[PDB]
């Protein structure tokens, strides 16, 4: 029922602020902890990711972690920065120094003790765990490092829990580092084996969402950060809210993981629609269908029409109908069956939430595992080959106590994770 | 002040708007128009308040 | 959006560049120290000097405008001018030594030292620039900087600029009245750039602005500042179609393509009407069929070279004010019943019209009288075969006894490229003459 | 009216008889010459709000037109665009601004009431296409000028816009 | 309409609930309410 | 129920839609600011055939607009009815077409027109049942032909089956205001032959003609001149939104107007068209609406009707009239102007009766003509263009856009064989 989370990294914790002052406001939560919602249903499973303390005050479930002391101040101060717990903020002296190699085996390693000290604290204060959530990014080095380290972790410790990260892939023309290569490469191989499920989400298209949707002159990473922070509130929009067709974490990831190493999935939300756009568009669950399959409006850099379609999910919000929800699917695969897999016919599951996000009729949010992924995963490993075949970048990873055997390992996962991608994509019945 | 510092001359202007399409040789008045001709002319940009009252006294 | 980068070059690019943006800060109530008056509202379109002005988060209106000139006489005159604040402090590049009526100096030897910068202020402001429609270069082809300094720029923009719309106003040499002796020569090498590099060309000539000033301006001594003027009200009403909205509004391509037939003639006549002085102005029932008529009579030419001694090729009219739709019609009407001037057979239509609804303004004391409309004819015609005659036999009159030729030959410069400009001349001369022969 | 519609439809006739032009005036187009000669480049600029948007209503007084100019906020999400309304002569009613089909000109009877300079006060709603403008201040020359008609311009607290609440 | 096309058919109490939810504040003096108000309420 | 999407094409289209789209929000209700505010059931009735409903309580037209200027596109959307247009639907180019027909159909208008095309099959998939696609452009210009051209080939391959409709402002020697019309026409009409069902010409020379004559007007701009042509715009699609005695669809008058394929080009007209002094003095009737709407200086593309001989019409009648009295006037110009029309092809005139007219309107007429006159405006514009392509004057800037020399001469060969086509059909004889 209850789902635990954490964040790593000021990417990561930058989004899992987002993510609570979205899920505060759904659920009538003001920073100060106590309850104004007007209605009932929020207090009814507001446990799912609230607990609250004698006094009524709820308090976030959350797991805050990064090796630099810098944002944990910044995110404390914040609006919403009086809902975490204060022993929740677990950082170090030193920074992550943008290295996944003492990020995961030195300064992350002697840190992730207390993390997972608190992390069984909340497992306990919970009954039993519906699952855990990470927000971070592959690009950095805390974000990375040690938020791999506790994905491993908690692989170990609870294996039949759920594990769903919501991971942020660097792009070239948004790298803003030249080990984003390295780290990519050293954290989402063990992301394959040690996450039931993973979420790439690519600031390229976050900030072509607001290029071309939103249409903002100076969008932030606040803007950024409350589109995803849309999704990763309506993911466990049937666990918090009654609907006519409920799911939850496991239901998404038995309909969505056809085979265990293929669980990287790109994301969608699709009432995006600018302030000057909405005056004139005609709000409907056709309309939602239409936009949630559009390639610009993924919130992942890349085109799902190069690729085909495993599975996808689409968690509608709002009190609706079930025929345009599930008919609309069905001619979707109609007529775009060369976009998706023979082999799997009917890929879209739906699912119907009754509760609408606040100021919105209807929603909808996109999980897609299309086999577009292996072109981001394949375009990271040739900028890792190319850091490699020259040495450069290594002696810190060599100092901190990487070796090379390791790094191979990691290109190789990632061209048997492409192959196996590749060899669905072209596979023929 | 400003003629003794640029060697300003409005005279022979002047005269010519008072002579020109004409065939008076001479009247010793002429237009405004033809006045802030001449004031172009020899380039003195003066604000329009400052035109009006020069041609008002 | 739909900007426009002004490149003024040598003495006479310097007077009419600041005669055009007085003129353009008075259209978009912009004064002199680059600011709005923040008190009253002129009722200009709020992005109509994003054309010609450039914003800042203070408030301040940069011109889009690159003074280049060799020697610093006219360039701190405009430093310590009135518009010392309008201008920024770059784009406004004076050199250390002028060319000296030596297309040679302004091409090879102060010319190389010199176009670096002036490109790099050039890419400065395309990089400013979003929507740049093109390049308007004014200039004398007759002096030594906007000859030999021009045609460099030119073919520098040409080159790293790809084909992007070029306007070469240009002041040539009149038939007579002629300022410098070596300006046949400095007219003869810098038109090499004026039929490859420039994409229309526009004559611009003193006697013709002096004979229309005389008798209509109601003024017996004018001079070069209401030459300017007149200059940069025709430029004014030229991009005003881009500038200001209008019932036809056209752009740099459509008054382009419309009116440039074959790559070698793009030299076009230029006029302007009603040019009418203040006594004049009230008097006259200044009606759109009375303003074409006058635009086509011959005394009214900007460029002095008569229309009916040869074949209108082009014209294209850019109207400003209450121009009704059906005025320019039956204007075009009356233009075609009335036998005074024809058309080549092979080009029918000939005929462009480009209506503005801003009326034209008037600098205070200045050249025009404040009128409710005024229109300005662009004219392609076979008459400019006149004016290339005139300046080619005055150019072999002193290359036959090579006068002045060891001037240009002594810094570095061949002999040979004077005998190449005069076959270009000569070709130019002969395609006039195969155009505007009947079919 | 007509009368004089009719001499001015036979002397257009004549003028294209014989290729020339038409010498005098219509009514409307003498006002709009003096009008245009005495109040050229002489604009009235009235701040105001509609749907939580800032518009600035500039009054030409050369031809009584108004053009709606929209102001931007910071990521307010609307198109960059200012002009909300182009320079014309918006009527009080909306539906006069469209012309009979048979006719293509103004109905028979007087012209229609147009919004004017008295009409655009401060502290008003001013109708413009069936969009109430809330007009709250204006600028220095405005104010003058309307104090010196005699009506007064006081400005008033601006009403909430898209900016507060972003 | 609210029986005859709605199929609704409940007690007089949840009749009248359901005539207020779209005729109060939103009527004219005739009782009538525009498709600007019905899209309104609908999409409220 | 079955919709008609429209697509403006150019400064003349933009201006034109600009004003039907006013002209239909008057017929349907439609508040300035997109609101329905309609006192009748009518005017609701069928507004979604232009019109498709948002979730405010208005209606958004199903209008695709174009051009490469976007001072045109600011300049219809600052309209009193520009508002209403949905703002994704305003595709635009930065730089302009130039008035160039190879420049807006092949670099410029081959590039934006993906974007164009993604827009109209969302307006087309919105559209539960589209009938047609009409689109509104001048064949003198750059981008209003050239890429409208391209955006007419391509939305037929799409839509093989649905209606293009064309309303094409041809350019006048007596109104030219460019040199290369002669040019753009005849690299537009092969294309407009070849991927429109039916396209209706207008000229700008007939409409001043208009109002000088029938409607006396002194002096006024391009408003009231496209008001005109918004009219019959409005009126050609009549019965689709208003039930009627006799309705009519697009498709029944390009199967009774299009005798052979080739064979769609159509002169306009409108009745009544009375001056605002002789209103009260004029006696709206069927009879004079049918004398007014054949009338030879009516028609609204300047080429001389009574020279040709009439294939087939058609007249659109809005309002409440009796149906003999429509008919029998029919029969009355056919007996009394037989040798006007093509005797091998009896009762040449379709008859449509719309119940509701125009706003303001007792009784109007909407009037369509395949005349066998159009190719008298054909080879005088030809003549202009084989003049030009004699001397290759103005080509090079069409050869430098990408454009060979061979399709001036392909476009001249189907223009020529067109105009052959009219001629030996009104040359025929039974
Ligand atoms: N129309 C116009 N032409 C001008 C003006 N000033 C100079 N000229 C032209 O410039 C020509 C003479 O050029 P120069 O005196 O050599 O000026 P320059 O090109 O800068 O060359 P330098 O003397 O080396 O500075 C004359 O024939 C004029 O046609 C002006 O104000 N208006
Ligand atoms: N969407 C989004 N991305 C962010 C945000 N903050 C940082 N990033 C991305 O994270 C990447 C750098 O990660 P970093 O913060 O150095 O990771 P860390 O070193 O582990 O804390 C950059 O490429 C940013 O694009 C945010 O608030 N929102
Ligand atoms: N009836 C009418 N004709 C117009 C209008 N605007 C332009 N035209 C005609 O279109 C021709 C020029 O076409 P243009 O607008 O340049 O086409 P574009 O460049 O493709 O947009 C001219 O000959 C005009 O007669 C208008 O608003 N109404």
């Amino acid at each position: 029922r209850e789902i635990v989370s954490c964040q790593a990294g000021q990417c990561g914790n930058q989004i899992g602020s987002k993510f609570w002052e979205v899920i505060s406001d759904e659920h009538g939560v003001d920073p100060t902890g106590t309850y104004q919602g007007d209605s009932d249903l929020q207090l009814e499973r507001i446990n799912v990711y609230f607990d609250e303390s004698s006094g009524g005050r709820y308090v976030p479930r959350a797991v805050l972690m990064d090796l630099e002391p810098g944002t944990m101040d910044s995110v404390r101060a914040g609006p919403y920065g009086q809902l975490f717990r204060p022993d929740n903020f677990i950082f170090g002296q030193s920074g992550a120094g943008n290295n996944w190699a003492k990020g995961h085996y030195t300064e992350g390693a002697e840190l992730i003790d207390s993390v997972l000290d608190v992390c069984r604290k909340e497992a306990e204060s919970c009954d039993c765990l519906q699952g855990f959530q990470l927000s971070h990014s592959l690009g950095g080095g805390t974000g990375s490092g040690m938020g791999t380290l506790l994905i491993s972790k908690l692989r170990e410790e609870y294996p039949d829990r759920i594990m769903m990260t919501f991971s942020v892939i660097p792009s070239p023309r948004v790298s803003d580092t030249v080990v984003e290569p390295y780290n990519t490469t050293l954290s989402v191989h063990q992301l394959v084996e040690n996450s039931d499920e993973s979420m790439c989400i690519d600031n390229e298209a976050l900030y072509d969402i607001c290029f071309r949707t939103l249409k903002l002159t100076t969008p932030t990473f606040g803007d950024l950060n409350h589109l995803v922070a849309a999704v990763m509130s309506g993911v466990t929009c049937c666990l918090r809210f009654p609907g006519q067709l409920n799911s939850d974490l496991r239901k998404l990831a038995v309909n969505l993981v056809p085979f265990p190493r293929l669980h990287f999935f790109m994301m969608g939300f699709a009432p995006l629609t600018s302030r000057g756009s909405q005056q004139y568009r005609g709000l409907s669950v056709a309309e939602l269908t239409q936009q949630m399959f559009d390639a610009k409006n993924m919130m992942q850099a890349a085109d799902p029409r190069h690729g085909r379609y495993l599975t996808a999910s689409a968690l509608f919000r709002g009190r609706m109908s079930t025929k345009e929800v599930d008919e609309q699917m069905l001619n979707v695969q109609n007529k775009n069956s060369s976009y998706f897999i023979e082999w799997i016919p009917n890929n879209i599951k739906s699912s119907i939430c009754d509760i609408p996000p606040k100021g919105l009729k209807m929603s909808v949010t996109f999980i897609g595992n299309n086999t577009c992924i292996q072109e981001m995963f394949r375009r990271v490993g040739e900028q890792f080959t190319g850091m490699f075949r020259r040495k450069a970048f290594l002696h810190w990873y060599t100092g901190e106590g990487m070796d090379e055997m390791e790094f191979t390992e990691a290109e190789s996962n990632m061209n048997d994770l492409v192959s196996e991608y590749q060899q669905y994509q072209d596979a023929t019945v | 002040a400003l003629v003794q510092s640029n060697r300003i001359c409005l005279s022979p202007v002047l005269r010519d708007f008072d002579r020109v399409r004409k065939g008076i040789y001479e009247h010793r008045t002429c237009t405004r128009t033809r006045f802030a001709r001449g004031l172009a002319t020899q380039n003195i940009m003066l604000p329009p308040e400052q035109l009006q009252l020069l041609i008002r006294k | 959006m739909r900007e426009a980068i002004c490149i003024h070059i040598g003495q006479a690019g310097c007077q009419v560049g600041n005669a055009c943006w007085e003129l353009f800060c008075l259209e978009h109530g912009i004064q002199p120290d680059g600011s709005m008056p923040s008190d009253k509202c002129i009722g200009v379109e709020d992005d109509a000097f994003n054309t010609f002005f450039s914003e800042t988060g203070a408030g301040k209106h940069v011109p889009r405008c690159l003074f280049l000139d060799l020697e610093p006489t006219v360039v701190d005159e405009v430093r310590t001018g009135t518009y010392r604040q309008l201008f920024n402090p770059e784009q406004l590049v004076s050199g250390k030594e002028d060319a000296a009526n030596n297309y040679a100096r302004g091409h090879y030897t102060i010319g190389k030292e010199i176009v670096d910068l002036a490109l790099d202020r050039i890419r400065k402001l395309a990089d400013n620039c979003t929507g740049l429609q093109g390049f308007m270069v004014f200039h004398a082809v007759g002096g030594g900087t906007g000859s030999g300094l021009g045609a460099l720029l030119l073919e520098r923009l040409s080159v790293d600029y790809g084909k992007k719309s070029k306007l070469g106003y240009t002041v040539y040499p009149s038939p007579q009245v002629s300022t410098a002796v070596v300006e046949p020569y400095n007219c003869v090498l810098s038109t090499h750039s004026l039929l490859e590099h420039t994409d229309v060309a526009t004559m611009l000539d003193n006697e013709a602005i002096y004979d229309l000033t005389r008798r209509s301006l109601d003024i017996e001594r004018p001079s070069y500042t209401n030459v300017n003027r007149l200059i940069g009200q025709v430029v004014s009403s030229l991009t005003a179609s881009l500038r200001f909205d209008g019932a036809l509004n056209v752009d740099l391509t459509e008054f382009q393509t419309n009116l440039v037939p074959y790559p070698r003639i793009h030299f076009v006549l230029t006029s302007y009407a009603p040019v009418v002085s203040a006594e004049k102005a009230y008097h006259e029932q200044l009606s759109v069929a009375d303003i074409t008529n006058s635009v086509f009579e011959p005394a009214g030419m900007l460029t002095k070279c008569d229309p009916r001694h040869g074949k209108y090729m082009s014209c294209c009219l850019m109207y400003r004010g209450d121009v009704v739709p059906k005025d320019v019609n039956a204007a075009i009407a009356t233009i075609k019943t009335k036998r005074t001037i024809q058309f080549v057979d092979w080009c029918p239509t000939g005929f462009k019209c480009g209506i503005n609804y801003q009326p034209p303004t008037v600098v205070p004391g200045g050249d025009l009288a404040k009128v409710q409309r005024a229109v300005c004819m662009i004219a392609n015609s076979t008459a400019i075969a006149e004016v290339f005659a005139r300046i080619d036999h005055k150019f072999d009159l002193m290359y036959s006894k090579r006068a002045f030729v060891h001037w240009y030959v002594g810094e570095g410069m061949e002999e040979g490229e004077f005998s190449e400009a005069r076959e270009d001349l000569a070709a130019l001369e002969k395609d006039y003459e195969e155009v505007g022969a009947e079919s | 009216e007509e009368h004089l519609q009719m001499r001015r439809v036979i002397e257009v006739q004549a003028a294209t008889r014989s290729g020339t032009h038409a010498s005098l005036l219509t009514p409307a187009e003498r006002t709009k010459a003096r009008d245009f000669y005495e109040y050229d480049r002489n604009v009235l600029r009235f701040y105001a709000v509609w749907e939580k948007r800032k518009f600035r209503i500039l009054f030409y007084l050369a031809d009584g037109s108004i053009a709606v100019l929209f102001d931007k906020a910071e990521n307010d999400g609307r198109d960059p665009y200012p002009i909300f309304v182009s320079r014309r002569r918006i009527p009080k009613e909306a539906r006069a601004v469209l012309l009979s089909p048979e006719t293509l000109n103004q109905p028979q009877g007087p012209p229609p009431a147009c919004v004017r300079a008295e009409d655009l006060r401060t502290g008003t709603s001013v109708d413009i296409l069936t969009r109430p403008f809330f007009i709250y201040d204006c600028d220095e020359h405005t104010r003058a000028y309307m104090e010196a008609r005699g009506i007064p311009q006081p400005a008033v607290a601006v009403p909430l816009c898209e900016e507060d609440e972003i | 309409s609210l029986n005859t096309v709605l199929h609704f058919n409940m007690d007089k109490k949840d009749e009248d609930t359901l005539v207020s939810l779209l005729f109060d504040g939103i009527e004219d003096e005739n009782g009538d309410i525009t498709y600007k108000q019905f899209q309104e309420f609908v999409d409220s």
